[PDB]
C-alpha cells in the first residue's frame, strides 16, 4: 500500500516542484 | 576590464602586439624609456575577446604583454546572437 | 457566440497564481489517487506474483 | 532508441511490446517490394535473361558446391 | 587637439544579393556596428560572413554585427585594396559612437596625445604572490 | 535572411499569418483556447493505441488520462515561463512593425497579463480537446481505423 | 530475525522493489529471500554486522532507526545554531591548535573506544552467550559474576579465565564460557570471524594509548609541550635540512588547504587498510561465506 | 589492476580450483580468456529471447556501465571550438522558424568550457568505469555463489 | 564502417552460409539466430562479439595462434 503512494510522491510530484521551483530561483533579476 | 590587459616596462617599442590585435584593444603611446621611444597602451580592454595572439607576438625575455582572463560579457564572449 | 461561452467558462483557470498552485497540488493528489485505487489486473506490480519462488544457488542464500 | 527501447523491455520481462518480427512490427516493404521485382525479371522486363542477375532476389533457389551453399535468397 | 570624428551619414550600401550571416536579433536589442569606406572603382570581395559582393563607387556603407568582423574586413580593405575605413558602434536607441581610428590615425604608429591606461612598471616577474593579496579586491597584476 | 519560396509566398504568407499564434489583433484568452484545442484533440490517438495497455478494453480510457496528464504538464511548462520571461507591469516584446512598415499594436500576447491568460485558454482547450476525442473515437465510432 | 536463524541459507534483504513499469515475469523473478513481492538482497553486510553487535529482532532496530533521526535532528540544530550572533566562535578558537589536539585525541579517538568497549561486554558478548541485555535490565546483569572486584584489587587475571569453548554455537549457550576479556587471537571455529572476548579486549587497550597520548600539548594549565616549540628544536646540526621544521607552525596553522591534505592523507592510506584487513580478518559472524559481500 | 587481482584469486579459491589461476595468471590472454570472458557467461543472459532472471538487473546496468563510459570519450576528445560553430548556426535556425521565434531563450546558449568538458568528460568516464566493474562482480559472484 | 562489416558477418553466417545436407537440409553457421538476437544491444555482446570471440581467444598453440597475439596486440 503505502509504496504506491510514496514512490510517485518522491518520483514524480516531488521533482516536478523542485524544478520548476529552481527554474524561477535561477532566472530571478532583482 | 572584462578581461585585464597589462603591458609591462620590458616591452622594446616594437608595435608586433598592436597590430595583432583583431578587435583593436591595444595601441602605441610615445616613452622614453627604449630605443623605439615608444611603449605599447591598452585602453580599450572591454572589447578584448582573449585570443591570446596578441602575446604569442612579443619577442621578450618572458613577455611584455600579459593577458588575465577575468569574467566574460556579451562581447568578451564574441556572441553574434 | 463561441467567444462568449469559451470566455466566462476558462476565465478561473487563468490567474497564473492559483494556476501553477491547483495544477501541482490537485495534480499530484491525483497522481496520488489513480495508483491507489487502480486495478491490480492492470498493474503487475500491483498484484502479487501469487506463484512460486524459485529457489537460489547453493540451498537459498 | 528503438534499439534501446527494445532492450528495455525485454529486460522488464515484456516480451510482448519489443519491436520484433514477434511483436509490434517493422516490416521492409520497400526493399522487399524491389526483392520482388528482380526475381520476376526474368520473365518480363527482361526476357533474354535465363534467370535472374543474382540468387539473394526474393525468389530461386540456392546453389550448392561441395556441401557449402553458395548462395539463396536473403530475407 | 584636431579630433573631430567622422559623424557617420546614410549612404548607399554595397550590392549583395543577401546572406544568413547578416545581424540577428542582437541587433535589434544590444548594438551592431557599420563600417564605411570608399571606393574608386567597383570590384568585388569576399564578405566576412561568407560569399563574395560587389562594392560600388564611392561611399559604401554596410552594417556587421560584432567589431571583429568590422575590423576582419578592415584589414582586407586597408591591405589589398589600399583604401580607407573606418567603423562606428549603434545602439538601439539610435546614439552612433566614433570606433576605430579614435583620433584619425591607425593605433599601430603613435600620436602625442593618447594616455596610458593599463601599465604596470616592473618586470613580470615582480608581481606579488597570491598570498599578499588575499581577502581583497586586488590581484597579482592589479 | 534571406526571401525564398519557403520563407515568403503568397499561399505560405497567408496560411502562417491566419492562425491563432499570430492573429495579433484578438483576444489571448481565445487564441489559447483554439490552441488548446488541435493540440489536446491531436495526441489522444497515440497514448490510446501504442501506450501499455492499448491490448487491454480499458486503452480508451487509458490514453485520454495519459493525455489529459500531457497537457496539465505543458500547462505547467506554460506558466513557468510566463512568470519568468515577462514582468507584471512591462510592455509587449512583439515586434510592431509590419513588412510595409506600418506601426502596429504590439501583440497582448507577449505579456504578462496576456500569457497567463493564453495559458488559461491552453489549459480550457487541451482537456476539452482530449475528451472530444474520447467521445467520437468511442461513440461514434464507426469509419475509423482503429 | 529469520536470517537470524540461519545465516547460511537465508539471502539478506536490503528493501522492496515497486516499480510499476515491471512486467509479469520479472515480478516473479524478483521474488525471493522468503518475501512476498520482489526484493533486493542486501550486499553490503550490515546483517552480519548488526548480528555481530548484539542486535536480535526487528524492535532493536526501529528504536535504533528513531535514536538516529533524533541525532540528525540535532545536528541540524547546531549548524543553524553556531551562525547567529553570541553563537559563533571566534578566529582564535578555531586556530587553538593544542586545546583541539588533546579532546580529539583523549576525548574523541579516547573515550569513544573506551565506550565501545563498554557496549561489547554488556551487550554484544552477553548476546553471543544467549543473554538478551537491554535497557530496560541492564542493571541486573552483571558482566562477570564477580564484576567491578577484580579490578580494584588488581587480580585482573580473572576476566580471561574460561572463555568460550571450540565447540560453540554463536547464539546460544552451549560452550558459552564466562570470560569477558582475552587474548585468544583466532577464529570463532564456527562463525569464522575473530573472537568476541579479543575484539573488546582490544578496544580497550586502545582505549588507554588515546587518553595518555592526549595530555600531550599544552592548554591552561602550564604542563605539556607546546607544538611550535617541537618544530624548532629539531633543526639538524650540519645542515643538511636547512633550518629543519622552523616556522612550519604558521604556514600549517594558517592553511586550511594544508589541513586538509594531511586529513586526506591519512584517510586515504587507513580505508586501504580497512579493505585490506577485513577480507583477511573477518571480524563479523557469518560474512566469511557470504562471499558476495 | 588491485581489485581484479582479488577478485580472480578469491574466485578461484572458493570453489576449490586454486590452479587455475595459478596457472593463468602468467600471461595476458589467460586474464582475458579464464576471468573475463569466462566469467562473465552467466551476467549476460540476464535477459536473452527465451526469458529473465533475478540477474537481469545487473544485465542492464553492465550496458548503462558501457553507455556511459562511451559519452566520456566525446566530452575528452572532442573539444569546444568545434560544438560553439555547431550552436551558433542550430541558434539561428531557431531564430527563424515560425510558431517557433515567439519561445526566446533567457540565457544565450553556449556550449561548455574548455575545463567543464574536461571534468564533465571525466564524470562520465569514472561513473560508467564504476558501475561497469560494480555490475560484473556482484552479478559473476552472486550468481554462483562460490 | 565497423557496423557495416559486423552486420554483414553475422547476417551471412546466420542466413546464408552454412554447411549443407545429402538429404538437402540446410544449417547455417550461427543457427538462424540473426532474426531474434539481433534487435537488442545486449543481443550483440552475447550471440556476436562473446560467442563468435571463441575461436580467437582459444587459439593458442595451433596455427591460428599469430591470430591470437594480435587480438590482444591491437587491443
Ligand atoms: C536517506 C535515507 C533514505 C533513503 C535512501 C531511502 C530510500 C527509499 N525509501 Mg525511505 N525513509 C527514510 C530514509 C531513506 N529512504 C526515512 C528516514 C524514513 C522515515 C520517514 C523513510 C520512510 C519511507 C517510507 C514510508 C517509504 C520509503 C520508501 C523508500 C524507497 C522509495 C523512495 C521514497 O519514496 O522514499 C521517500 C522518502 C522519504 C519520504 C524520506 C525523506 C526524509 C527508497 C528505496 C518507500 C518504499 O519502500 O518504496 C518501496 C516507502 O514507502 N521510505
Ligand atoms: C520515477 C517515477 C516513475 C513512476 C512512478 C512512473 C510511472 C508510470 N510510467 Mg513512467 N517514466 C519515468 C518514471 C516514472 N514512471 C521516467 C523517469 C521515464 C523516462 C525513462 C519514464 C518513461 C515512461 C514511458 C515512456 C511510459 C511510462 C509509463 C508509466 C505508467 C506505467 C504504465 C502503466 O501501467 O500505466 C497505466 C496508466 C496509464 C496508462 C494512464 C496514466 C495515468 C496518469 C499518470 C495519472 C506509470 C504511470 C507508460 C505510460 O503509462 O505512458 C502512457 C509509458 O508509456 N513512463
Ligand atoms: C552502408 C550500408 C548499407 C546501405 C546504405 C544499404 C542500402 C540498401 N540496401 Mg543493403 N545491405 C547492407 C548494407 C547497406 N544497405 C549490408 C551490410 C547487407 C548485408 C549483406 C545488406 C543486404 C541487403 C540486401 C539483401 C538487400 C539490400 C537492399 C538495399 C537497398 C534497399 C532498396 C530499397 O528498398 O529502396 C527502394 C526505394 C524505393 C523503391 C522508393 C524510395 C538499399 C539501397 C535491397 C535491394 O535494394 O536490393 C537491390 C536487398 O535486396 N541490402
Ligand atoms: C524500368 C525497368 C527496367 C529495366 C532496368 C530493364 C532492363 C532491361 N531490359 Mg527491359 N523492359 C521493361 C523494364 C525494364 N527493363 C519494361 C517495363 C518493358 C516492357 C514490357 C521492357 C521490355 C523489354 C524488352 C522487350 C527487352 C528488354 C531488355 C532489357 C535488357 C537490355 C535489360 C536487362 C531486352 C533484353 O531481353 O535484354 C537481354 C529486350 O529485348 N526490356
Ligand atoms: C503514433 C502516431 C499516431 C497514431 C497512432 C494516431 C492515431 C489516430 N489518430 Mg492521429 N495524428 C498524429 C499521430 C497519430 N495518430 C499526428 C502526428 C497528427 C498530426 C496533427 C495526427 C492528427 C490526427 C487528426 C487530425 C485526427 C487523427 C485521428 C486519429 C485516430 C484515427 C486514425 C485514422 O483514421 O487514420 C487514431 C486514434 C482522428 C481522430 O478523430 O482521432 C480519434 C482525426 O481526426 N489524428
Ligand atoms: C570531548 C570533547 C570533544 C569531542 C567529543 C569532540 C568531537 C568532535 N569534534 Mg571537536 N572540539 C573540541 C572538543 C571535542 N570535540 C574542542 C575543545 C574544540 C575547540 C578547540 C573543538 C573544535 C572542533 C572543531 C573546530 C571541529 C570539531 C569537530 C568534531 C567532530 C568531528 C567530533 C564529533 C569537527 C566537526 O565535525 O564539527 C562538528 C570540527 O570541524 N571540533
Ligand atoms: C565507558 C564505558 C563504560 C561505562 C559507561 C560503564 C558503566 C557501568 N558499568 Mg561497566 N565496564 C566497562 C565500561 C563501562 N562501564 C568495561 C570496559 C568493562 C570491562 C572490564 C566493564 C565492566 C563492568 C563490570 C564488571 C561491572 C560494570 C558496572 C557498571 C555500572 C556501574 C559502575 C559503577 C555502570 C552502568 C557494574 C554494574 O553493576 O553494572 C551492571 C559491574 O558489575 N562494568
Ligand atoms: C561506543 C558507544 C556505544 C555505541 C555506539 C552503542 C551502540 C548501541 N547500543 Mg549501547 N551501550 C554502551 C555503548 C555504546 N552502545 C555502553 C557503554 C553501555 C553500558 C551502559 C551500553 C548499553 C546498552 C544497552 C543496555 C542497550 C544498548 C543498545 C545499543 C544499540 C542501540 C542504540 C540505541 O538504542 O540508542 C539509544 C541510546 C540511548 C537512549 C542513550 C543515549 C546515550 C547518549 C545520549 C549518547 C550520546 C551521543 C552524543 C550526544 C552525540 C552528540 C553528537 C553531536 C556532536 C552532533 C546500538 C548498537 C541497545 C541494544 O542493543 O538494542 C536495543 C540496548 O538495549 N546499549
Ligand atoms: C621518510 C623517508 C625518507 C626519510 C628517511 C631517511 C632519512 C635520511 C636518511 C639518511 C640521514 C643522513 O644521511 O644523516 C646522517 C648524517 C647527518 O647527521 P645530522 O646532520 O643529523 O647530525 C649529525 C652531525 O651533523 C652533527 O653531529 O650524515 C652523515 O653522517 C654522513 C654520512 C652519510 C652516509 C651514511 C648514510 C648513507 C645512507
Ligand atoms: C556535446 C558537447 C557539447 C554540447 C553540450 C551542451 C551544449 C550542453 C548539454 C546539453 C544539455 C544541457 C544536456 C543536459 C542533460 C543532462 C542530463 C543535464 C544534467 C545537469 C559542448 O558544449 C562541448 C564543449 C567542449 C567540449 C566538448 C563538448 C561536447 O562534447
Ligand atoms: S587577447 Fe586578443 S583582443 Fe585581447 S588584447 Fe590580445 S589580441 Fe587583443
Ligand atoms: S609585442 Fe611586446 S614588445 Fe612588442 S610592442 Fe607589444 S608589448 Fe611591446
Amino acid at each position: 500500500n503505502l509504496p504506491s503512494i510514496f514512490v510517485p510522491l518522491v518520483g514524480l510530484v516531488f521533482p516536478a516542484i523542485a524544478m520548476t521551483s529552481l527554474f524561477l530561483y535561477v532566472q530571478k533579476k532583482k | 576590464m572584462s578581461h585585464s590587459v597589462k603591458i609591462y616596462d620590458t616591452c622594446i617599442g616594437c608595435t608586433q602586439c598592436v597590430r595583432a590585435c583583431p578587435t583593436d584593444v591595444l595601441e602605441m603611446i610615445p616613452w622614453d624609456g627604449c630605443k623605439a621611444k615608444q611603449i605599447a597602451s591598452a585602453p580599450r580592454t572591454e572589447d578584448c575577446v582573449g585570443c591570446k595572439r596578441c602575446e604569442s607576438a612579443c619577442p621578450t625575455d618572458f613577455l611584455s604583454v600579459r593577458v588575465y582572463l577575468g569574467p566574460e560579457t556579451t562581447r568578451s564572449m564574441a556572441l553574434s546572437y | 457566440l463561441q467567444s462568449k461561452f469559451f470566455n466566462t467558462f476558462a476565465a478561473p483557470f487563468t490567474k497564473r497564481g492559483l494556476l501553477l498552485k491547483f495544477l501541482l497540488i490537485g495534480g499530484g493528489s491525483l497522481v496520488a489517487y489513480v495508483s491507489a485505487s487502480a486495478s491490480p489486473d492492470l498493474l503487475p506490480i500491483k498484484k502479487g506474483p501469487q506463484l512460486p519462488p524459485t529457489p537460489g544457488p547453493r540451498g537459498k542464500i | 532508441g528503438l534499439y534501446i527501447h527494445n532492450d528495455t523491455m525485454s529486460a522488464l520481462g515484456r516480451p510482448q511490446d519489443m519491436f520484433s518480427d514477434t511483436a509490434i512490427q517493422l516490416q521492409p516493404i520497400f526493399a522487399q517490394w524491389v526483392q520482388n521485382i528482380h526475381a520476376t525479371a526474368p520473365g518480363v522486363t527482361a526476357p533474354g535473361a535465363t534467370t535472374s542477375t543474382s540468387l539473394t532476389w526474393g525468389g530461386g533457389e540456392l546453389v550448392a558446391v561441395g556441401g557449402k551453399v553458395a548462395l539463396l535468397p536473403i530475407p | 587637439g584636431f579630433v573631430p570624428p567622422q559623424l557617420d551619414p546614410s549612404t548607399p550600401s554595397p550590392i549583395f544579393g543577401g546572406s544568413t550571416g547578416g545581424l540577428l536579433r542582437k541587433a535589434q536589442v544590444e548594438e551592431f556596428y557599420v563600417i564605411t569606406w570608399t571606393s574608386p572603382k567597383e570590384q568585388v570581395f569576399e564578405m566576412p560572413t561568407g560569399g563574395a559582393a560587389i562594392m560600388r563607387e564611392g561611399p559604401n556603407l554596410l552594417k556587421l554585427a560584432r567589431k571583429e568582423q568590422c575590423l576582419a574586413l578592415g584589414n582586407r580593405l586597408r591591405s589589398k585594396y589600399k583604401i580607407a575605413y573606418q567603423f562606428y558602434r549603434v545602439f538601439p536607441n539610435g546614439e552612433v559612437q566614433y570606433l576605430h581610428p579614435k583620433d584619425g590615425v591607425y593605433p599601430e604608429k603613435v600620436n602625442a596625445g593618447r594616455q596610458g591606461v593599463g601599465q604596470n612598471f616592473r618586470s613580470i616577474g615582480k608581481n606579488v604572490s597570491p598570498i599578499e593579496v588575499k581577502f581583497t579586491g586586488k590581484n597579482s597584476f592589479d | 535572411s534571406l526571401e525564398t519560396p519557403v520563407t515568403s509566398s503568397p499561399l505560405v504568407a497567408w496560411y502562417l499569418s491566419n492562425l491563432p499564434a499570430y492573429r495579433t489583433a484578438v483576444s489571448p484568452l481565445l487564441r489559447g483556447i483554439e490552441v488548446g484545442l488541435a493540440h489536446g484533440y491531436l495526441l489522444v490517438g497515440p497514448f490510446a493505441l501504442t501506450g501499455p495497455l492499448r491490448n487491454t478494453p480499458v486503452h480508451g480510457q487509458a490514453g485520454t488520462l495519459g493525455a489529459i496528464g500531457l497537457v496539465s504538464i505543458l500547462s505547467v511548462c506554460l506558466t513557468m515561463y510566463g512568470v519568468a520571461s515577462f514582468n507584471e507591469g512591462e510592455p509587449s516584446t512583439a515586434p510592431v512593425l509590419t513588412l510595409t512598415g506600418r506601426k502596429k499594436e504590439a501583440d497582448k500576447l507577449q505579456t504578462a497579463e496576456g500569457w497567463s491568460q493564453f495559458t488559461g485558454g491552453f489549459f480550457f482547450g487541451g482537456v476539452s480537446g482530449a475528451v472530444w476525442a474520447y467521445f467520437l473515437l468511442y461513440v461514434l465510432d464507426l469509419p475509423y481505423f482503429f | 530475525e529469520s536470517w537470524i536463524q540461519d545465516p547460511l541459507h537465508v539471502r539478506p534483504i536490503a528493501h522492496a522493489i515497486w516499480d510499476p513499469h515491471f512486467g509479469q515475469p520479472a515480478v516473479e523473478a524478483f521474488t525471493r529471500g522468503g518475501a512476498a513481492g520482489p526484493v533486493n538482497i542486501a550486499y553490503s553486510g550490515v546483517y552480519q554486522w548488526w548480528y555481530t553487535i548484539g542486535l536480535r529482532t526487528n524492535e532493536d532496530l526501529y528504536t535504533g532507526a528513531l535514536f538516529l533521526l533524533f541525532l540528525s535532528t540535532l545536528s541540524l540544530i547546531a549548524s543553524w545554531l553556531h551562525l547567529q550572533p553570541k553563537w559563533k566562535p571566534s578566529l582564535s578558537w578555531f586556530k587553538n591548535a593544542e586545546s583541539r589536539l588533546n579532546h580529539h585525541l583523549s576525548g574523541l579517538f579516547g573515550v569513544s573506544s573506551l565506550a565501545w568497549t563498554g557496549h561489547l561486554v554488556h551487550v554484544a558478548i552477553p548476546a553471543s552467550r544467549g543473554e538478551y541485555v537491554r535497557w530496560n535490565n541492564f542493571l541486573d546483569v552483571l558482566p562477570y559474576p564477580q564484576g567491578l572486584g577484580p579490578l580494584l584489587t588488581g587480580q585482573w587475571n580473572l576476566y580471561a579465565q574460561n572463555p568460550d569453548s571450540s565447540n560453540h554455537l554463536f547464539g546460544t549457550a552451549q560452550g558459552a564460557g564466562t570470560a569477558i576479556l582475552t587474548l585468544l587471537g583466532g577464529f570463532h571455529p564456527q562463525t569464522q570471524s575473530l573472537w568476541l572476548t579479543d575484539m573488546a579486549h582490544h578496544h580497550l587497550a586502545i582505549a588507554f594509548i588515546f587518553l595518555i597520548a592526549g595530555h600531550m600539548y599544552r592548554t591552561n594549565f602550564g604542563i605539556g609541550h607546546s607544538i611550535k616549540d617541537l618544530l624548532e628544536a629539531h633543526t639538524p646540526p650540519g645542515g643538511r635540512l636547512g633550518r629543519g621544521h622552523k616556522g612550519l607552525y604558521d604556514t600549517i596553522n594558517n592553511s586550511i588547504h594544508f589541513q586538509l591534505g594531511l586529513a586526506l592523507a591519512s584517510l586515504g592510506v587507513i580505508t586501504s587498510l580497512v579493505a585490506q584487513h577485513m577480507y583477511s580478518l573477518p571480524p563479523y559472524a557469518f560474512i566469511a561465506q557470504d562471499f558476495t559481500t | 589492476w588491485v581489485t581484479f587481482y582479488w577478485h580472480w584469486k578469491h574466485i578461484t579459491l572458493w570453489q576449490g580450483n586454486v590452479s587455475q589461476f595459478n596457472e593463468s595468471s602468467t600471461y595476458l590472454m589467460g586474464w582475458l580468456r579464464d576471468y573475463l570472458w569466462l566469467n562473465s557467461s552467466q551476467l549476460i543472459n540476464g535477459y536473452n529471447p527465451f526469458g529473465m532472471n533475478s540477474l537481469s538487473v545487473w544485465a542492464w546496468m553492465f550496458l548503462f556501465g558501457h553507455l556511459v563510459w562511451a559519452t566520456g570519450f566525446m566530452f575528452l576528445i572532442s573539444w569546444r571550438g568545434y560544438w560553439q560553430e555547431l550552436i551558433e548556426t542550430l541558434a539561428w535556425a531557431h531564430e527563424r522558424t515560425p510558431l517557433a521565434n515567439l519561445i526566446r531563450w533567457r540565457d544565450k546558449p553556449v556550449a561548455l568550457s574548455i575545463v567543464q568538458a574536461r571534468l564533465v568528460g571525466l564524470a562520465h568516464f569514472s561513473v560508467g568505469y564504476i558501475f561497469t566493474y560494480a555490475a560484473f562482480l556482484i552479478a559473476s559472484t552472486s550468481g554462483k555463489f562460490g | 564502417i565497423s557496423v557495416v562489416i559486423f552486420h554483414f558477418s553475422w547476417k551471412m553466417q546466420s542466413d546464408v552460409w552454412g554447411t549443407i545436407s545429402d538429404q538437402g537440409v540446410v544449417t547455417h553457421i550461427t543457427g538462424g539466430n540473426f532474426a531474434q538476437s539481433s534487435i537488442t544491444i545486449n543481443g550483440w555482446l552475447r550471440d556476436f562479439l562473446w560467442a563468435q570471440a571463441s575461436q580467437v581467444i582459444q587459439s593458442y598453440g595451433s596455427s591460428l595462434s599469430a591470430y591470437g597475439l594480435f587480438f590482444l596486440g591491437a587491443h
